[PDB]
């Protein structure tokens, strides 16, 4: 007895969401998931919101489902602006309503499938716990999310037993006019064989570009960047060194259709306790005329039940603030040629790269365990990794 | 020992005291607690912090 | 060539001289006045600005603070229709710290500071009165972390710490425990970053601990001593005003010059499109939104009534002077002037909390001390 | 005596658009005492690549 808008913006593949539509079988529940499919191509405010307020009084439905391609960051702020007057749950599934947006209203009920800065920070952190990397030398920009980036990585560097070696936290400020030789300058401290920048996309290639007036971008260095940095893989703005590496958002196998199924089922397995537990049915006055007066009903007890929602055995469970607190991260290198080719995927605290080794002077070693010559144990139980004079070796 | 020196600290540099003894009864290592990961002193160091 | 900067603004009487503000601001390549009353609907707010955008192919948009006393979502339907096309939005009568941030207003400009940078004037009034122990009482709101926030970042050019940073969720009714954690420390400067309302209960608390007597000193920002804080605010608080912030007259005229600058820099530029001229039919960044920013940033106004108005890099209102207000006999009175750089105290005397006429330290040391000692054979 | 050379770089200034050739082998260069020898004309511009 509850409808879903599954709102769709652009092309994409709406016949095969409406499939899993059917297949959508929550009988356990007990609760009826309606889906109000409609398709649309214009993304503009005016059409998002006049398309969510017509479909408000239509049926009275109590949550709604967008997906979009562009990408622009303003939409998701839209939504989140929607959800909070309206009270209705929204769920960021694709395009620029999945862009996290680290701040949201009080009231908003709007939830992403998207990570964290602080969620990509710490896999930053466990590609190079696999490799045995411990030099940093954070180089981030005034973007607003700095903070929490540099934050999460000094919080895991002295709360851990490994072995972690901070060099530096050089920071750049954008806002300079011809100050080309000021942000010049500060850079020119480096000196460690790893750089975890922290900047907008078009910042990264100033920066970039200041390191290739430098030159030491990279030669045996390797460059850790966000999925903002990154931003979109199929352009390259042909000034990002070979061998970054970026933690994305899994947009190859979690293809839209799959998160349709999974976007309807939050909505419904939440509502399914909501009328159970609190015996109390969210229906809220859906007319957008006198929004002042409609803030006397509350629909936040539902915001307790959206926040944990298991599915398949999957915690699809969203944070306070809107993001995933599982979610499906695969780690993206760039190819010899100017392309971002899937390393290493990440669920779950645990880290399944498909590189034994990285590759990139480098000789392989041979080595048979006899006498005290060559002793081989396992690795540190407490501090995680290899042990005071002690060094890995692999073993097939 | 200690005390009698303490009484002593006391006494020039005009401050009051209340002795207690540590609850765990260590000296002080930095330990991880498994229930949060987090880094954490224990003993007379876990208290003075 | 015409060109629109038309804005939105509550309290019609307003919107009539608003206009007016245009019709000089040509004479000092045509400018035109599309004003436009606040809907009081939040949804249709939202809705009412982009209709404008249709008929009137603004450049940039003014908002102002209606009656209403929201002050939060009153703005926020402008700063997000007009941030998808880039359109950059001026805050007019606006003091929150979440417009500071390039990432979720992309689009934005304030004319006034916002209430997190009073902080940089409490920096001043410490090294002022030689206060380097101070407790803060911010809010878990993002009001409260923003002003936490940017406080220590001074603290750190200093090389000092504040001595504790309590926190305390919004809307709260139960303070006390918070307030007895502050009265067990040595530092005896309070530094509030409440609201109006929370102010109240800080303040309640405060007076049923003995915390406003003799010896302590309490830094609070505007909202704290206005409304009903004022009601309940112990006497000797060191409050601040901003000049002209409710003054919607003196800012419109400086957001309608400063606009008109940087669209004559605009009209003799290059790649220049015209604005939207709808709201359904495109879908794309307006291309000149950013160009136009970006000057707007840098295009300060000489002289205006609110003085030379300037804008830093996160749209912030730069170098405004603040008037120190202290509670003398439950009136505030003038003690000096913030000059945007340092602090200039008047002649006037500051009568501090518990009445005491000279300026009390600040700090009390605690001659009282706990020991740990562990079970040794010899020692 | 001591004494640790580092390496012997060997600079060309007929390339055209020869900064990047000129950059390469400077990027490879870490000692804290560099012996220079060149031209008064061609130190400026190795000069200024080390700029």
């Amino acid at each position: 007895s509850i409808g879903i808008a599954v709102i769709l913006v652009g092309t994409s593949d709406e016949v095969a969401i409406k499939d899993a539509h059917e297949k959508d079988d929550f009988h356990h529940l007990s609760v009826v998931p309606r889906v109000e499919l409609v398709a649309m191509n214009e993304t503009d405010p005016k059409s998002i919101i006049t398309r969510i307020c017509d479909l408000m009084s239509d049926r009275k439905i109590q949550g709604v489902v967008f997906a979009d391609d562009t990408d622009q960051e303003a939409i998701a702020q839209i939504l989140d602006f929607i959800s909070a007057q309206t009270l209705t749950p929204i769920l960021g599934i694709h395009g620029g309503s999945s862009m996290i947006m680290a701040d949201k209203d009080e009231s908003s009920m709007f939830f992403q499938f998207g990570p964290s800065i602080e969620q990509q920070a710490s896999v930053m952190l466990n590609i190079m716990e696999e490799y045995d990397w411990y030099i940093f030398s954070i180089v981030t920009t005034y973007f607003p999310g700095y903070q929490d980036f540099v934050n999460k990585i000094r919080s895991t560097i002295e709360n851990s037993f490994v072995g972690w070696e901070l060099e530096e936290v050089l920071l750049l400020d954008m806002s300079l006019d011809d100050g080309d030789s000021k942000i010049q300058n500060q850079l020119k401290k480096l000196q460690s064989p790893i750089i975890l920048l922290y900047c907008t996309k078009e910042e990264a290639t100033y920066i970039f570009e200041v390191a290739n007036s430098v030159g030491l971008t990279g030669y045996g260095y390797t460059w850790i960047v966000p999925s903002l940095v990154a931003g979109d893989t199929d352009t390259v703005p042909a000034e990002f060194p070979t061998g970054l590496i970026s933690v994305s958002y899994d947009e190859w196998d979690y293809g839209l259709p799959a998160r349709v199924r999974d976007g309807i089922a939050i909505i419904t397995t939440a509502a399914s306790d909501m009328l159970s537990e609190h015996s109390f049915i969210p229906e809220p006055k859906s007319s957008c005329y006198n929004t002042h007066e409609k803030r006397i009903y509350q629909s936040n007890m539902l915001n307790r039940y959206l926040i944990n929602v298991t599915f398949e055995g999957r915690n699809l469970s969203f944070s306070e603030d809107g993001y995933q607190m599982h979610p499906k991260l695969v780690i993206i290198l760039l190819n010899k040629e100017r392309k971002w080719e899937r390393v290493g995927k990440w669920k779950d605290k645990s880290l399944q790269m498909k590189y034994y080794v990285w590759p990139r002077d480098h000789l392989s070693i041979v080595t048979l365990e006899e006498a005290p010559f060559v002793i081989v144990e396992s690795v540190d139980p407490l501090s995680g990794t290899c042990m005071r004079n002690t060094v890995p070796c692999q073993k097939r | 020992f200690c005390i009698d020196l303490l009484i002593k600290l006391a006494r020039t540099m005009n401050f009051t005291y209340e002795v207690h003894l540590v609850a765990d009864g260590k000296f002080g290592t930095q330990e991880r607690v498994n229930n949060s990961n987090k880094k954490e002193w224990n003993g007379m160091m876990g208290e003075l912090l | 060539k015409i060109v629109n900067i038309g804005a939105v603004l509550s309290t019609r009487k307003h919107e009539q001289m608003f206009r007016e503000a245009v019709n000089q601001a040509n004479k000092r390549i045509q400018l035109n006045a599309t004003s436009v009353t606040h809907k009081p609907n939040a949804i249709q707010m939202a809705l009412s600005v982009c209709e404008d955008l249709i008929s009137s192919q603004v450049y940039a948009i003014l908002v102002s603070h209606p009656p209403t006393p929201n002050d939060h979502f009153t703005p926020t339907p402008v700063s997000y229709t007009a941030g998808f096309y880039r359109i950059p939005v001026l805050g007019l009568t606006t003091r929150m710290s979440i417009y500071s941030d390039k990432s979720i207003h992309l689009s934005f400009l304030r004319t006034v500071p916002p209430y997190s940078h009073q902080s940089s004037v409490w920096f001043e009034m410490m090294r002022v009165y030689s206060w380097n122990h101070i407790i803060l009482l911010v809010s878990d709101d993002h009001e409260g972390r923003a002003a936490q926030k940017r406080l220590e970042t001074l603290l750190e050019e200093r090389e000092s710490k504040a001595e504790k940073v309590l926190q305390f969720d919004p809307g709260t009714k139960n303070v006390t425990a918070l307030l007895m954690e502050a009265k067990e420390l040595e530092a005896r400067v309070i530094i509030l970053s409440a609201s109006e309302d929370d102010a109240a209960t800080v303040y309640r608390a405060a007076a049923m601990l003995n915390m406003t007597g003799s010896g302590y000193v309490w830094l609070v920002g505007e909202r704290e001593i206005s409304g009903n804080a004022l009601r309940y605010a112990p006497d000797g608080i060191l409050g601040l005003q901003l000049i002209n912030g409710k003054n919607e007259s003196a800012h419109i005229s400086d957001a309608v010059g400063v606009v008109a600058q940087a669209v004559h820099e605009l009209l003799e530029k290059e790649n220049i499109t015209d604005p939207p001229r709808g709201c359904v039919g495109n879908t794309n960044i307006w291309k000149t939104g950013p160009l136009f920013k970006r000057v707007l940033m840098s295009s300060k106004y000489a002289d205006g009534v609110t003085g030379r108005v300037e804008f830093n890099e996160d749209g912030d209102r730069k170098f405004a002077n603040y008037s120190i207000m202290n509670l003398q006999n439950r009136k505030l009175v003038q003690v000096g002037i913030y000059n945007g750089t340092h602090v200039i105290p008047n002649d006037r005397k500051i009568i501090w909390p518990g009445g005491e006429t000279e300026k009390p330290r600040g700090y009390q040391m605690s001659t009282r001390l706990k020991i740990v000692t562990i079970h040794q054979e010899p020692f």
